[PDB]
């Protein structure tokens, strides 16, 4: 059950460079691709990530695409730079110009060929290919225009397996342009049609979480994607490691997803404060898993209800304690899980814990709060719109303002649709 | 002597069966790799145990078993576990993706694929056979291949084996060990489609097992594994009738003689005692009054439901160790005077018993202790439906929105069969009603 | 923080019980129809006994007794009467009475009909089900029937003085998770001013007895009121009982008996879900949550134990 | 009570006791493949139509 790792533009590359580093260090991976572990758990399923070359080495199932070479000449000459297979660099030298339309219609149309190329080399190779996952942001250019575009073309081409992404959603706090809107609006339509699941990561929320809990006064990029890097390698973990309880795309599809549009998940993770020597107790772990303060999406969980949930515990701990600390804050708090969807809260283990840590917690939310993401990018996008404001950039590569009128209305058809299910 | 075949499908079914296999060649005294010192007939037999082995020339006894799953690590378990010498390679079969825990995609997508393959796999077993009384179909109700699969199986089988019965041993889902929020849709969607094909079937509700190990072993977080050594234990008494010398349950047809005098209802309740936890230092050895007043406690059932809400259409009782018709007799005679016990009217009140001398078989170092004397009621209550009750209602809750429904429209099924299932369990829901009041 | 439900909008009882509840601080009402609940105020009909005991990490409680229904419909509670060996034919506080659908014990009732024909003694039946009508001939309570039952009819009932008027008494029973029975040390006795709000108070119908016939309630009635409570409880319990069981059930019961002229009591029908009087319904619904709620679900006597 | 139809051997032995007496077609191989293939046909037709959105 391979995975096929694709990372788009300077915030996909980026934050996907960071994962590869933070489980190739969990697996016992060095940067050269020679395991130095000293257990089976870390390569029983090493087969999910990481393809087995010649030398008993293991190379990342990765592909680093970008239209600028900048951001992936950093990840060639990074920390676990060297381990990523050559040929899976493919990159152009135009670049996208934070324009949804220059990464989906124009510059981005002469690379994807080339990307579909390596994908098919990677997918040819699988045994089983369980489906895709992307990393990339929704503001930018390449990784949201051309991320889009990507998955598009894959799923024509792979229509019957499991497309997964980390998408990271702009915010005002931490914002490049104020065309961010634009591309992410453009964007949700996207992932609305053609993902599976979407891990819903709001730089919002990050920033808030570096600056409120973490004490970071100046918070980076780098700071951000800490934070990042733990969360990916906390929702992949039942899909690293032996277990039961989600253990590939498809079954977390079918107990994460009861309607095919609502697949955005609030990701969550504990404890929070990281980058510290005591380690949290069972009861600790989940009463900060679903406290609002270490959720990436930056929505009121109270303000919705949860459709579905997915918890996992790492590190060794009390199995028994774990169910039952579990079955507390549900029962401390059943209002907020719809009552239609009977025992919608599904808990897996992991003896490994991440690194630094002897406990862990990662949640994973289908919750219909998720609206008040979508509904502050979709004012956000009305107040430049209802003046045609920057649009001269995207009617410059082609665009009509009908294509704008569309996506602007299918969001707001999302948002509606989670309010229907948070009042049934 | 007539041959039964067992088939063990998706990750339950195949855990279950290594789980039951292991315990038969401890009863009947087969080694890991395959030989049978005790069998004096080499190369042919014609005994009790012989229904359930087949025997070489070289003396191995291999189980008249078909191990199935879409996914290929469950199975893979079993190609080199302890008794990997005991089964040949065409016996398990394996995908390379499951079910997704999907009913649909393991009945039509992925179903479709295979089904001819067992089938022929099963025609091996078949033609190896003098008499073949009928099938015993282990599977779970949630899971996608156990569901789903087995529906299309069950269907074939009554094509290709239209005379043989078929027994089945079904997981009922438990949230405590679910994996999938959709299992009461593939629990509904395969009753409904597997109803007319099976003669007698035996629920099992991991909550029940669940609950038990933690009682009476002392499990914090039971698992799989401790879950399956139990149920093997249940379903050891329950064919041991089949394996053994006696005159009760002697062939599948018996079991729908004895339980089921209705067709569709054939879902017979399961109460097992004693279970002692064999980490207790010393336990008061229970007595044949003492095990078998444990039968009428629902703490002891299978399946979480009380019989005194109901009727009786048939009980069974199968003893194993040291007991005696006439102390079987005396525990029932006080236990009609002290618990409610109604029979439907067209039933006679009575109990048919079954006693085999040789005690219960323990898996060395397992979690069970070895007792003198063990019981297993088989009671036909219908207080059962209980449990279809449970399901039913989580199912119309998740029905009522759709939840979850575009994942099996999208594997070519449609929401009618939604519709016809339910209905279906309607009309089961109705039969246990009248026939109980 | 215990949570439960209230599918029962109709219960006068226990909408008190669920005020009381939430006013304690520890007790959250959720949705009638959300399942993670410790305590259900289950409805009056239909209830899914089922359903419950199927919660991880919840102990659930419910205010009724699968199977209550047999003592307190009185056409099944004539058939516990005659048929269940506990109480036979020799429990005399019981009215004669027989079950007679209306096109069954028809035949048996005319054999013992003309019993009393034959004889001087009073003929008096009563027929009634779960519209009454009060026959001397048995024809003309027959032909009003058409499942009713038709029992002897107390002629020569204690009368209450002055006013030479007729009255029962109600005595309020609840049962525990236990087992235990607990009467309601407080009872009424609905009167009917006419001769042969209503109501009589056990401290005033105790004076009563003492200023008019030089006896108390308790030796006179209640001795054999708490046997007879105590015996229909008792009788059952193998058949109702969640000692077991994955669930927990108490019941508050309403027992209606009747006095006659020589002091003595008989029990006309058993109440599964009664409504309590005015006056009582705060010391004795308060009763309820501490012997039949918090005995199960712990926070931060009004009733007299039935041993057994 | 009652005993009846008592069997013994080595192995062990049964019997029947009675406390009261009473008070007193499967779808063919082709209808089968039929529906299986309509279930493809519903996939194939469902994919056409994404592989037409895609398309356009
Ligand atoms: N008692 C018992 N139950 C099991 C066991 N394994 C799985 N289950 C139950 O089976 C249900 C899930 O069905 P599975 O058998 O795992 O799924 P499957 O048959 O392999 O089909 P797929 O969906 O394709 O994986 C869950 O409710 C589990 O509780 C087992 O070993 N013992
Ligand atoms: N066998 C009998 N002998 C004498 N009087 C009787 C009788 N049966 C009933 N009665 C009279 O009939 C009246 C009503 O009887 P019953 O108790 O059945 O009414 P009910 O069930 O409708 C109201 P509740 O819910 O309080 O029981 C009583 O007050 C009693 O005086
Ligand atoms: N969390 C995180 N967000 C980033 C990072 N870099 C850029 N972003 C966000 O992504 C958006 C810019 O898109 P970007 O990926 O840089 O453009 P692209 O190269 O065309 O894909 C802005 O909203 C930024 O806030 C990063 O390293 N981490
Ligand atoms: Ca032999
Ligand atoms: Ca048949
Ligand atoms: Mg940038
Ligand atoms: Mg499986
Ligand atoms: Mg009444």
């Amino acid at each position: 059950r391979e995975i096929v790792h694709i990372q788009a533009g300077q915030c996909g590359n980026q934050i996907g460079a960071k994962f590869w580093e933070v489980i190739s260090d969990e697996h016992g991976i060095d940067p050269t691709g020679s395991y130095h572990g000293d257990s089976d758990l870390q390569l029983e399923r090493i087969n999910v990530y990481y393809n087995e070359a010649t030398g008993n080495k293991y190379v990342p199932r990765a592909i680093l695409v970008d239209l600028e070479p900048g951001t992936m000449d950093s990840v060639r000459s990074g920390p676990f730079g060297q381990i990523f297979r050559p040929d899976n660099f493919v990159f152009g030298q135009s670049g996208a110009g934070n324009n949804w339309a220059k990464g989906h219609y124009t510059e981005g149309a002469e690379l994807v060929d080339s990307v579909l190329d390596v994908v098919r080399k990677e997918s040819e190779s699988c045994d089983c290919l369980q489906g895709f996952q992307l990393t990339h942001s929704l503001g930018g250019g390449t990784g949201s225009g051309m991320g889009t575009l990507l998955i598009s073309k894959i799923r024509e081409e792979y229509p019957d397996r499991i497309m997964n992404t980390f998408s990271v959603m702009p915010s005002p706090k931490v914002s490049d342009t104020v065309v961010e809107p634009y591309n992410a609006t453009l964007s949700v339509h996207q992932l609305v049609e053609n993902t599976d699941e979407t891990y819903c990561i709001d730089n919002e929320a990050l920033y808030d979480i570096c600056f409120r809990t973490l004490k970071l006064t100046t918070p980076t990029y780098g700071d951000l994607n800490h934070l990042v890097s733990a969360t990916m390698s906390g929702v992949t973990t039942c899909l690293r490691f032996p277990g039961q309880l989600n253990a590939d795309l498809r079954k977390l599809a079918v107990n994460m997803v009861p309607f095919p549009r609502l697949h955005f998940f609030m990701p969550g993770f504990a404890p929070l404060t990281s980058r510290q020597y005591r380690a949290l107790t069972v009861p600790e772990l989940t009463q900060q898993m679903f406290d609002s303060k270490n959720m990436m999406a930056a929505c009121d969980p109270r303000h919705g209800r949860y459709l579905t949930v997915a918890a996992i515990f790492r590190g060794r701990m009390s199995m028994k304690e774990v169910d039952e600390q579990m079955l507390n804050v549900q029962n401390k708090n059943s209002s907020y899980f719809v009552e239609w969807i009977p025992n919608n809260v599904k808990t897996a283990v992991c003896d490994i814990p991440p690194r630094g840590l002897k406990m862990s917690a990662t949640f994973i939310g289908n919750s219909t709060a998720i609206q008040e993401l979508f509904k502050r990018i979709s004012e956000q996008f009305t107040a430049m719109f209802r003046r045609k404001a920057f649009l001269h950039w995207y009617t410059g590569e082609g665009m009509d303002e009908m294509e704008f009128t569309e996506a602007e209305s299918n969001m707001n058809d999302l948002v509606s649709e989670y309010q229907q299910y948070q009042d049934a | 002597m007539r041959e039964c075949i067992s088939i063990h499908v998706g990750q339950a079914g195949v855990q279950i069966g290594n789980a039951c296999w292991e315990l038969y060649c401890l009863e009947h005294g087969i080694q890991p790799d395959g030989q049978m010192p005790s069998d004096k007939t080499i190369g042919g037999g014609d005994d009790s145990f012989n229904t359930f082995f087949s025997e070489t020339g070289a003396g191995k006894h291999v189980p008249r078993a078909v191990f199935v799953d879409l996914e290929p690590t469950v199975i893979d378990e079993v190609r080199t576990g302890t008794y990997r010498q005991l089964f040949h390679p065409e016996q398990l079969i394996t995908g390379k993706e499951d079910a997704a825990n999907n009913y649909a995609r393991g009945h039509y997508t992925i179903g479709k694929e295979i089904i001819d393959l067992v089938l022929d796999r099963i025609r091996k077993l078949a033609d190896q056979c003098t008499g073949l009384q009928g099938f015993l179909v282990f599977h779970s109700f949630g899971g996608g291949t156990g569901s789903g699969f087995t529906s299309l199986l069950m269907e074939r089988l009554s094509v290709d084996y239209g005379k043989k019965s078929k027994l089945e041993f079904s997981i009922y889902p438990a949230p405590q060990v679910s994996t999938a929020v959709v299992e009461p849709y593939n629990s509904i969607l395969t009753t409904h489609t597997t109803l007319e094909h099976s003669d007698c079937a035996f629920m099992v509700d991991n909550e029940a097992i669940y609950d038990i190990c933690r009682r009476n072993l002392d499990i914090e977080r039971p698992t799989y594994t401790n879950l399956n050594r139990l149920i093997s234990q249940i379903v050891s008494s329950i064919t041991a009738s089949l394996r053994f010398d006696g005159a009760l349950n002697v062939d599948l047809t018996e079991f729908q003689t004895n339980l089921v005098p209705y067709p569709r209802i054939h879902f017979p309740l399961a109460t097992y005692a004693p279970v002692i936890s064999a980490e207790k230092a010393y336990h008061e050895q229970l007595s044949v009054a003492e095990i078998t007043n444990a039968c009428f406690e629902p703490a002891n059932q299978m399946v979480k439901c009380d019989p005194r809400h109901g009727k009786y259409m048939a009980c069974c009782l199968l003893y194993r160790g040291d007991v005696v018709p006439k102390d079987v007799n005396a525990a029932i005679a006080t236990i009609k005077t002290k618990r409610s016990i109604q029979f439907v009217d067209w039933c006679p009140t009575g109990f048919k018993v079954g006693i085999n001398y040789q005690p219960p078989t323990v898996v060395p170092g397992g979690d069970l202790a070895k007792v003198q004397r063990a019981v297993c009621m088989l009671s036909n209550t219908t207080a059962i439906a209980e449990a279809w009750a449970r399901l039913d209602h989580k199912f119309d809750l998740m029905y009522a929105k759709r939840a979850f429904v575009h994942w099996y429209v999208g594997e070519g099924m449609e929401e009618g069969e939604f519709s016809e299932a339910r209905e279906d369990m309607a009309a089961l829901e109705k039969d246990y009603e009248e026939v109980g009041v | 923080m215990y949570t439960f439900v209230v599918r029962d909008e109709n219960s006068s009882v226990y909408a008190e019980v669920s005020r009381l509840l939430l006013a304690t601080g520890q007790w959250k009402r959720l949705r009638k129809d959300n399942p993670r609940f410790n305590l259900m105020l289950g409805e009056r009909n239909r209830l899914p006994f089922g359903r419950l005991g199927h919660e991880p990490g919840l102990v659930q409680l419910v205010n009724y007794y699968r199977g209550a229904d047999k003592l307190c419909r009185k056409a099944s509670l004539v058939k516990l009467i005659k048929t269940s060996p506990e109480l036979s034919e020799s429990c005399t506080w019981f009215p004669e009475s027989y079950v007679i659908y209306p096109t069954d014990e028809r035949e048996v009732f005319l054999a013992a009909y003309n019993r009393r024909r034959e004889g001087r003694e009073g003929n008096v039946w009563i027929a009634k089900s779960s519209g009454i009508l009060i026959s001397s001939e048995a024809s003309e309570l027959l032909d009003f029937i058409d499942v009713h039952v038709i029992q002897k009819y107390l002629e020569k009932p204690l009368l209450l003085e002055p006013g030479h008027r007729k009255f029962d008494i109600r005595s309020w029973v609840l049962v525990d998770h236990l087992y235990n029975i607990y009467l309601y040390r407080e009872g009424v006795l609905r009167t009917s001013s006419e001769p042969y709000g209503n109501e009589m108070f056990f401290e005033e119908f105790n004076q009563y007895l003492m200023d008019a016939l030089n006896t108390t309630l308790e030796n006179s009635i209640l001795l054999q009121i708490k046997h007879i409570i105590r015996s229909c409880l008792m009788c059952i319990e193998p058949a109702i009982s969640t000692k077991h069981l994955h669930y927990q059930s108490f019941q508050l019961f309403g027992f209606d008996f009747m006095v006659d002229e020589e002091l003595k009591v008989w029990l006309i029908e058993v109440n599964g879900a009664p409504a309590c009087a005015q006056k009582l319904y705060a010391e004795l619904c308060q009763g309820i949550v501490d012997v039949a709620i918090s005995s199960v679900f712990p926070l931060a006597s009004i009733f007299i134990k039935l041993h057994h | 009570m009652e005993v009846i139809e008592l069997n013994k051997c080595t192995s062990g032995q049964s019997f029947e006791v009675i406390l009261k007496p009473p008070s007193f077609r499967d779808p063919s191989l082709e209808e089968i493949q039929k529906k299986l293939e309509a279930a493809e046909e519903r996939r194939k037709y469902q994919e056409a139509e994404l592989l037409k959105h895609l398309a356009e």
